[PDB]
């Protein structure tokens, strides 16, 4: 089948060297012209560039968002295509995707996320929420990378339960606000796993 | 310049039988897109002309799955993987990289195949009455022959002329009637072939 | 250059998209082409035996559960003991049962009465359903030969006759192909001549609808243009309430309390159903009426089950599902689902349980859920084609019927969702923004269950164009028996009299396409609908009333005969040609190729009528000059009128100028050149006149032979009794006065000269002078009888000389016919405006081989259309294969429904030497080999056995023929070859060969 | 579905007009660019000219050939493409086709004999061929136009029968030579349709 | 182990008995598995 297959997301600080691989295998890599399309957490689609196909000329046409920043290349020996993402700032946190058509968009590839932020990995710091007199919640502010895992009584409590997704401050940290909704006394345990660290809150009014 | 394509002008083809046309262009017909910009078109024998392949290997709706296009833009292959009596007539080998096209080329005879036929040479001496009308006709008929590469002169050359007739069903043959419109006096004054259905002159005269 | 890439890279994408766009409507051509349902038959439980009558029995809520059978022999008194547990005893104490599978009409197909004795009532029925479903269709029966069009019947194996191991009596060798589903499937495909895939099914009470999917994927891939699916189970014995019984499953009522608090068993019923399926394309390009459309049918197992009997739930899910996704619809697209309701009390909730997952789940309006089992009871194998019928006619009709029994909603099926309304009230079902989809459910014993999607027939039916027409059609109906042809007259009779209103054109259009040329014909042109239900009340009693009546068996080319002189009256030809367009086309087309020679113009001299035709020195178109121009010019026209409405020439005879119309006619001359011919013969025979004379007398020709003389010798030998003599005024007169007193009439000609005699060549320098060889001899359309030298013979030998020959010689009319009895064909149109010599070819058939039949198109002072209606009603009615889709090619003609073939239905059940005396000799051998073929043909009444009827239509296969040969090889002691019944097809040829093989 | 019925075939002299229109009905005419295509008598195809499509614009490209003396046209509303064919000569005597494309030819029309010759209608010349010693046959020099049919003992005999194609001569005449194959007199018949001459010929050594 | 390549069913049609077999609804059979399965006449090397 025709598989674009990404590799090369990461954590880094604004200005660094970052590479994204695109493993085309199925079809001509020579005939198409790929492009890479980046989506920013939670927002629409936003096409990064593209190289020409080698007969077409290689060509490569970028955003004026990260000319001068990114370069693209292709080879068909090695049947790669790279996206060189170079003076990263804190726009490229994005999940960026690899197309097989510059007007045509085809496979599409997987989705490789790519972050950059000034943060560093921190445990949460969970603060629950007192119901008013109604829900029973509990924050995870400040914690750095996603991933993150919120249960109730400690996965057992599974209807009600909203993990809302989670939010970027603007000191690069993460905030997680999961509350379940019932009347009654529960127990919330996050899971940095980069840090892996485990923190338990007992709420009350 | 501009792209010349040949083919095998006279390849027969028996039926229920893979057969292979192929093409040869001097330039390369693989345009950037990695599409080859060959056509195959099939002039059925008195018919209008069939779109059979576009762009080297793709296949036109409505052409059957016998027709197959497998090579590149130099040396194409049509493939056909079942001859019927559908599968005859010209095979033209027609590019797109170059369109003013004066031509299709000259198209592969494309015949029903048999074993090779003895032709059958009759010298028939004009009706003398012709020979009271103005005219004098002498005609060298070469009856039930195949293959058609077979020419006729007239020795003892020029004013021939050529009506042959497209193959036949039950003997898959072919008939020349080579003719010779001539003049009053000049009669006072022998047709043969050199057909490979056999190798020495047979000459036989009015 | 071609706009580099711009509009070439372009030109390939409008071929790679319009390719795409061709080879992704074959993928939905090759998965989900609708197919249509052309045609419904049904014999149900009740009185039912048409779509229709069951729509009276579906719309106002009829149960047929009766009772059971007392037709059938079944012992009735062991199926019934206190004991519930009584080996041999059943349950039911009635259920829906048919009333006519006991019966069946044999003579009708090619069965022998003792082969139909052995066959199984499942596809004794299935015969008659093939047929019914054809002849509803408007697709003749006939029509179908060698055609691919699959037959996909289900059934159950259940017990007919004997068991095989003991045989039979009379039925030995067809007990076998009589207690076979295998036939039951091949026995249609073989009758009709079908050469689709005819499968038979066994899923029990999913056959049919299981057959209906395997047809609707033969219409899909395309292995059958046409399908006949359906589903038969006839219950000859007991046997099946006595097995269903022992697992205590049948209700004991015979009732299927569809999803009732009352289901106290499944209850049972016998029945049978066929459908006519055909993609939408190919029946709407072939114009076969669509009643409804399957979209999309699902088969699926129920896997393992609480039992082989026990349903299943997800499975049943799985296939109302998977029928949605083949069909491209979702649950919310089906307005009434025609579910199992088998009417078991676990059955039932399971099912609703499946219902409610497949379509509840999702609804946005109340399922109509409703069953047909409540009105006929459990169909088994015919469950599935009646609920595709009910859903069919639901749609046909804009009402959801009823279920029956279905007041008390079950109360082990949760009903509060709502989305489920159990049809417990008949639920308006109109036409509107949503195609109407249905869906039929069978679910049978042997856990496969299959679902069907039915949507109402696509609306594109409507935008049909209205005209009124002078074509009095002919309303021609035919049957397999003369009893048959009384009540094909009499159920048409019904039809037009309790469906009131329908086009007299419609009426004639469906009668002839769309139904088999059976060999006993009857034909009338209609001139209203109280002249015609006045003629099919005439029709119904014996009585040839306005119409014309024949046995026409073994008789499908017609002969073009051209008579001479003889309609003096020439005043019929007006009313034709100002009611014809085509005798008022090719009337002027052959008068202006007579004009450029005989600058006589006919239409003037055509309105003239004899009544204005005497004033000037004239009389009734005596002038030679002037009748034979205006007699061919009305020949040629009548002949090109008889072409015109689909009756072709198999050889042609004319006996005096008629050979100029054969030149004409069958290709042999041109309109020019026959005009020309007959049109310079003429002037050249007009200047003999003065002098001779013809006399038409039955005159003895073995005695007037005697009498050829005084220059009065023969010109034409026109039948037996039948001599055209020719010569001068001497013998002329005296042959009146001295015939006229002993019973002999000289019917003295109103001719003024000679011909086929010597007097003919006194004019053989100016015959040959004018007459040019301009009309070279062409070898044209139709084979052709010479009256000069009387034989068959080639179309390159009509040049001058040949006109001149046959007014030479002896016209031998009679000898011509003989030939022509002898040779093939057996029917003769007198073309012509008034039928002179009608009984003289009569005379020929009455005194040689078979009676000929004499069709004719006009008579003297009738050539109104009405009289041309008649003329093809009596064409028809003598066997001459008229083609009625030439008559009917445009005159605001649609099909209609109406009553299919009324089967002559018997009783057929089956329970588990002479030395040379006289011609008294030929009929005695006659009776003889009669009576052993009407004794190895299971003919209990010996009394007749159809003559004309071949040993392939009367069922005398290799058992009844064999034996037959040998019952003669014994009686006559004779030895009758091995194909002894190909060699002579017929008892009458079998007993003239018996009889002549004496010494 | 898809059709390009042609029309406006016939018989004029060098130096003459003659129209052809192609009736397109299937597609929206305005969209391809139409070609016309030529098949001289029995030998290949040659292409004359085309039109663009209006959408495009662009201009009417004809062959070297007949450059100055064809020109070619389309109208969407009226839904016709036109060859017009002017100041003719001997070699517009041929069977123009009109394709749909006009790099693609998909679609043709069925083909316009249309003949430019300068002779005039006038019966055959029939004479015979009598055998050497063996075959019989017969000539049909200088009939004009095609069509033309000869059969043998008047349309009796049919095997070993060979009908000699259409033979052109500088004089703008036809020349036919009907034969058969069969030891032995017999009748060839011969019948020009246009003029209706129908003439007989009786063979024998 | 083998690859069913076509298939084909067709009815006798009108024959000249039940049992009785045509001759011309098995060459319409043994070409129509023959034009479905995508082969020819000449591909089969032995019939079963």
């Amino acid at each position: 089948e025709v598989q674009l297959v990404q590799s090369g997301g990461g954590l880094v600080q604004p200005g660094r060297s970052l590479r994204l691989s695109c493993t085309a295998s199925g079809f001509t890599f020579g005939d198409y012209a790929m492009s890479w399309v980046r989506q920013a957490p939670g927002k629409g689609l936003e096409w990064v560039g593209f190289i020409r196909s080698k007969a077409y000329g290689g060509t490569t046409e970028y955003a004026a968002s990260v000319k001068g920043r990114f370069t693209i290349s292709r080879d068909d020996s090695k049947s790669i295509a790279y996206l060189q993402m170079n003076s990263l700032k804190t726009e490229d946190t994005a999940v960026y995707y690899c197309t097989r058509g510059g007007t045509l968009f085809d496979y599409w590839g997987q989705g490789t996320l790519v972050t950059v932020s000034s943060a560093s990995t921190k445990g949460p710091s969970v603060f629950p929420l007192a119901p008013s007199s109604a829900a029973l919640g509990c924050l995870v502010k400040d914690y750095f990378p996603e991933p993150v895992t919120v249960s109730w009584n400690s996965g057992a409590l599974t209807s009600g339960v909203h993990t809302f997704p989670a939010v970027l401050q603007s000191s690069g940290l993460y905030s997680l606000s999961s509350v379940v909704t019932v009347p009654s006394t529960y127990i919330c345990n996050v899971n940095h796993k980069p840090s892996n660290t485990k923190v338990d809150k007992k709420v009350e009014p | 310049d501009v792209v010349m394509t040949q083919s095998p002008l006279s390849l027969p083809v028996t039926p229920g039988e893979p057969a292979s046309i192929s093409c040869r262009s001097s330039q390369s017909l693989l345009h950037s897109n990695g599409y080859n910009y060959l056509d195959w078109y099939l002039q059925k024998p008195g018919q209008s002309p069939q779109l059979l392949i576009y762009l080297g290997s793709n296949r036109a709706s409505g052409v059957p799955d016998r027709f197959s296009g497998s090579g590149s833009g130099t040396d194409f292959t049509l493939k056909i993987s079942r001859v019927e009596a559908e599968d005859v007539g010209v095979y033209y080998c027609m590019q797109s990289l170059q369109t003013p096209r004066l031509t299709f080329g000259p198209g592969t005879k494309v015949d029903i195949k048999r074993t090779v036929a003895a032709p059958s040479v009759f010298i028939f001496p004009p009706s003398d009455e012709q020979l009271k009308s103005g005219t004098a006709s002498v005609v060298c008929l070469l009856n039930n022959f195949y293959p058609r590469g077979a020419k006729v002169q007239w020795k003892v050359s020029g004013n021939s002329q050529e009506s042959v007739t497209e193959q036949d069903s039950k003997d898959s043959t072919y008939s020349l009637s080579s003719t010779l419109t001539l003049s009053k006096a000049d009669y006072e004054k022998a047709c043969e072939v050199t057909h490979q259905g056999l190798s020495s002159p047979v000459t036989k005269s009015f | 250059m071609a706009s580099t890439d711009s509009e070439k890279v372009a030109e390939y994408l409008r071929r790679a998209t319009l390719d795409l766009r061709a080879a992704r409507q074959r993928i939905r051509e090759l998965e989900g082409e609708p197919v249509a349902v052309v045609a419904m038959a049904c014999r149900l439980p009740g009185g039912v035996s048409t779509p229709e009558e069951f729509w009276e029995l579906l719309s106002e809520g009829r149960d047929a559960v009766a009772g059971l059978p007392t037709d059938r022999g079944w012992d009735l008194d062991s199926l019934f003991h206190p004991d519930p547990t009584r080996s041999g005893t059943a349950h039911q104490r009635g259920g829906g049962f048919l009333t006519e599978a006991t019966a069946f009409d044999p003579a009708f197909f090619g069965m022998s009465p003792r082969e139909a004795l052995a066959v199984d009532p499942q596809q004794r029925l299935m015969l008659e359903l093939s047929w019914e479903v054809l002849e509803r269709a408007g697709i003749p029966p006939t029509s179908l030969q060698a055609s691919p069009t699959g037959v996909f019947v289900g059934l159950i194996p259940q017990e007919y006759g004997p068991r095989l191991a003991e045989g039979g009596e009379g039925v030995e060798g067809y007990l076998m192909t009589g207690t076979t589903t295998s036939v039951a499937s091949g026995r249609i495909a073989y009758t009709l001549g079908l050469e689709g895939p005819a499968i038979s099914v066994d899923t029990a009470c999913s056959s049919s609808l299981v057959a209906v999917h395997l047809a609707c994927q033969s219409l899909r891939r395309g292995e059958s243009s046409l399908a006949m699916a359906g589903g038969v189970t006839v219950m000859p014995t007991p046997g099946m309430l006595v097995d269903f019984s022992r697992m205590n499953s049948l209700a004991p009522d015979g009732r299927c309390k569809a999803f009732s608090a009352g289901a106290n068993g499944f209850g049972m019923a016998e029945g049978a159903g066929m459908l006519l399926l055909e993609r939408l394309s190919d029946a709407r390009r072939n114009g076969h009426p669509v009643l409804a459309v399957l979209r999309g049918t699902a088969v699926n197992s129920d896997g393992a089950s609480n039992g082989l009997s026990a349903p299943n739930g997800r499975a049943q899910v799985r296939v109302i599902q998977q029928a949605l996704a083949e069909s491209g619809l979702g649950p919310a697209d089906i307005d009434a689902v025609e579910a199992h309701g088998t009417g078991t009390r676990l059955g039932d909730p399971i099912e609703a349980r499946a219902l409610f997952e497949a379509y509840g789940r999702d609804r946005e309006q109340p399922l109509h859920l409703g069953s047909v089992k409540s009105n006929l009871g459990h169909t088994q194998a015919a469950a599935g084609v009646a609920g595709v019928i009910k859903m069919v006619l639901a749609m046909r009709a804009g009402t959801l019927p009823r279920t029956l029994h279905a007041s008390e909603r079950s109360k082990e099926i949760d009903w509060s969702s709502g989305a489920i309304s159990l049809l417990d009230e008949p639920e308006p079902w109109p036409a509107g923004a949503r195609p109407r989809r249905a869906g039929v459910s069978s679910f049978g014993i042997s856990g496969t269950n299959a679902h069907a999607i039915i949507e109402e027939a696509p609306q594109v039916v409507e935008g049909e164009r209205v005209e009124a027409g002078d074509v009095v059609a002919p309303w021609v109906l035919s049957a397999s028996s003369a009893e048959g042809l009384r009540a094909q007259a009499a159920r048409l009779a019904a039809h037009l009299r309790e469906h009131p209103g329908q086009d007299p054109r419609d009426i004639a259009y469906s009668l002839a396409t769309g139904r088999a040329a059976l060999p006993h014909r009857a034909a009338f042109a209609p001139v209203d609908e109280s002249a015609a239900l006045r003629v099919l009340d005439g029709l119904a009693t014996g009585n040839a009333d306005g119409a014309a009546v024949g046995t026409s068996r073994a008789q499908q080319r017609a002969v073009f005969v051209f008579p001479g002189q003889g309609w003096q009256w020439a005043g019929m030809a007006v009313d034709l040609l100002d009611t014809s367009p085509v005798f008022a086309a090719a009337l002027r087309e052959c008068a202006d190729a007579l004009e450029p020679h005989l600058d006589f113009e006919v239409i003037p001299f055509l309105r003239a009528e004899a009544a204005r035709r005497e004033q000037d020195a004239a009389l009734s178109t005596e002038r030679v000059d002037v009748v034979q121009p205006v007699m061919f010019a009305v020949m040629v026209s009548l002949a090109s009128m008889w072409r015109a409405h689909g009756v072709e020439p198999a050889a042609v005879i004319g006996h005096s100028q008629g050979e100029i119309a054969a030149a004409c006619v069958a290709g042999a001359l041109s309109l020019d050149d026959a005009a020309r011919v007959v049109a310079l013969r003429s002037r050249v025979i007009a200047t003999m006149p003065g002098n001779k004379g013809m006399a038409s007398i039955a005159a003895p020709a073995g005695e007037v032979r005697a009498r050829i003389g005084d220059r009065v010798e023969i010109a034409a030998v026109n039948g037996p009794r039948s001599v055209v003599v020719a010569g001068d005024s001497d013998e002329l007169d005296r042959l009146v006065a001295s015939c006229t007193t002993e019973c002999i009439r000289a019917k003295r000609l109103a001719v003024d000269y000679a011909s086929h005699s010597s007097h003919v060549e006194t004019i053989r320098d100016a015959l040959h002078a004018e007459l040019g060889e301009d009309f070279h001899p062409l070898p044209g359309f139709v084979p052709f009888f010479s009256t000069v030298t009387g034989r068959w013979t080639q179309p390159d030998e009509l040049d001058a000389g040949y006109w001149y020959r046959n007014l030479r010689r002896t016209v031998r009319f009679a000898d011509a016919v003989r030939a022509l009895a002898e040779q093939g064909y057996r029917t003769f149109l007198e073309v012509s405006a008034h039928p002179i010599l009608t009984a003289a070819i009569e005379e020929i058939g009455d005194g040689s081989g078979a009676d000929l039949s004499a069709i004719h198109s006009l008579r003297r002072g009738d050539g109104s259309l009405a009289d041309f209606g008649e003329a093809l009603s009596r064409a028809f009615a003598a066997g001459v294969a008229v083609d009625w889709e030439s008559v009917h090619l445009g005159t605001g003609a649609r099909r209609v429904p109406l009553p299919t073939y009324p089967f002559q239905r018997e009783r057929v059940w089956l329970e588990p030497l002479a030395s040379l005396p006289a011609p008294e000799r030929e009929k005695a051998l006659f009776e003889l080999v009669r009576s052993h073929a009407a004794a190895v043909l299971g003919h209990a009444s010996a009394e007749r056995v159809p003559a004309d009827q071949a040993f392939a239509e009367l069922g005398v296969d290799s058992l009844s023929a064999l034996e037959l040969r040998n019952r003669l090889g014994a009686a006559t002691g004779v030895r009758l070859p091995t194909t002894t019944v190909f060699d002579h097809p017929d008892v009458r040829t079998l007993a003239a060969h018996l009889t002549s093989e004496l010494g």
